[PDB]
């Protein structure tokens, strides 16, 4: 999913 | 021609969510913060709450279980609960209006995890190297970005990464959402659109987090760039005092008055006079010694090295000024 | 405790009628070096020995053989008044012994010690001397005979190649360079034998300068070298400090900036708190006004600083 993970 | 670069540091605040993890952070280990520890104690302590501290000054959402629980959902909160993130927002939303295309560094590739999120949420076409990135994938980055006609606009970097000499040109505006320790590592970032093929006036942001730790942090690398620029400046004055006279220094010190030597029929100046002594002449002696020994050191204990440097074509000697 | 500071004066000295005559004797003997003809290579040596002679008829004449008038070699009135130093040289230790100062005389050649000695004992000096002919023990034995409480002693003959040894003469205050090293830290290094912690006088140092002849404008080229020694000295500082770690108090300053203001905050922080959603033009030509203010601001705080 978002990149941020 | 190329036009000298604009550093406009950007000071920020911190949204209250950071204001939470900021306390939270200093309240982990605040016998630490107050100094309370021995001189005897590693730097691991203090360097862990320094970190910490740049992660909270970034973006909250850097710690694990800040951005609010599940479903994690990207949203607007994403830029509304980091200072930096707001001015951000604004500001490439006023970059890209007056077709200025940017490039963002940054010291964490979790933060640039972060960024892209946030311009996928905004519509930005970018690239990303991390220096994870291998040789090759960072090549096409590179050429994609400087592709005439690019569809990209956002340039996403770590401040090391990049390599040396690489050409970003195309860009010509620089974000440095936060800063490094060493002043050089963030010149060599904003020089890579401000350098040879760049046409229009580079500008950098440099993001700095206002009334916290990123302020301080400004002035330490300021003094670090400062003094990094009188070593350099100086780099010839080791030179200066290895260096042997010249051919011309040589000469112009035996022609010191050689003429009035050869003119002279009697003796020199100060023998001319009685050459016995009045201590009345003696005490003339040394008051007007002492007077030639104070001209002479203030003349040149102001000078730099620009005035005591020799050139080398000092000692290519050719002819004489006018002859002997 | 209070050391004075060292009165360094330059004391402009002419030449003897006898010493004209060896000076242009010098210069015509080889006049075609002065003008500069040849190349670099082989006129460098050329040159360097002028300099040297027009050194050695800077102190004495009699540093030549066959000056002096022939045999035999007595000393008289005659040693002092063919050199234009001797004479200076000679009013002012008339002068520094009625003040109850006790001189301590350098020199680069030997042999002019050699010429100072027979003065001294012309004018009935008490003197030791260190020329590095001398051994470990003699050199030792030498210093303590002119230190010791009540000392005989008046003058003390050095060669500046045996001055930066590690000796003591503080209980002497008066130091005169007859000539001067190319290197001005030996000089400075003969001057801290008398200039150093332990000396409770005011150590005055005359540096004797043949004036209009070349050793007047050596000084000017020793005043070059010794301070770019300064700035290479500053440079090292400056070095030193660039590659130094963040201290412990350096990281405590770091981190404890603005700690008070952020456990005092409640709601939000800086332009957070000030607008802090989104951003109007004139939210954010406001900030980037007010930050490259403070841009200049801060260049200019240590643009003004320098290896000072």
């Amino acid at each position: 999913g978002a990149k941020r993970h | 021609s190329l036009l000298p670069k604009k550093e406009i540091n950007v000071y920020i605040g911190m949204s209250e969510m950071q204001v939470k993890w900021y306390q939270k952070i200093l309240e982990k280990d605040i016998d630490a913060v107050n100094g309370a520890g021995g001189k005897r104690e590693s730097k691991t302590r203090l360097l862990n709450i320094v970190m910490q501290l740049r992660k909270c000054c970034n973006h909250p959402y850097l710690f694990e279980g800040a951005e609010p629980g599940p479903p994690y959902t990207t949203d607007e909160h994403l830029i509304y609960n980091a200072g930096k993130m707001v001015v951000l927002d604004k500001l490439l939303k006023r970059i890209q209006k007056q077709g200025s295309r940017v490039l963002i560094f940054s010291q964490m590739s979790r933060l640039l995890d972060i960024l892209e999120d946030y311009c996928v949420f905004r519509g930005y076409k970018y690239c990303r190297i991390d220096g994870s990135t291998a040789h090759e994938d960072r090549i096409a980055a590179i050429d994609e970005y400087n592709k005439p006609g690019s569809d990209k606009f956002i340039f996403l970097l770590t401040t090391r990464a990049g390599g040396l000499g690489i050409n970003l040109t195309t860009a010509d505006i620089v974000i440095l959402y936060d800063s490094d320790w060493n002043p050089q590592a963030d010149l060599q970032a904003m020089d890579r659109a401000h350098r040879i093929g760049q046409t229009k006036q580079v500008v950098v942001y440099r993001f700095v987090t206002d009334n916290a730790i990123e302020e301080k942090v400004l002035e330490r690398a300021a003094q670090k760039l400062r003094l990094d620029q009188l070593v350099i400046q100086q780099g010839r004055a080791q030179v200066a005092a290895k260096a042997a006279a010249n051919k011309d220094e040589l000469l112009s010190m035996i022609q010191h008055g050689a003429e009035k030597v050869f003119q002279t029929k009697g003796a020199f100046g100060t023998m001319a006079e009685k050459g016995s002594l009045d201590d009345d002449d003696i005490d003339a002696i040394l008051q007007a010694g002492e007077t030639r020994t104070k001209e002479l050191n203030a003349r040149y204990e102001k000078l730099g090295i620009d005035d005591l440097q020799k050139f080398t074509s000092e000692s290519a000697y050719e002819w004489n000024g006018e002859d002997f």
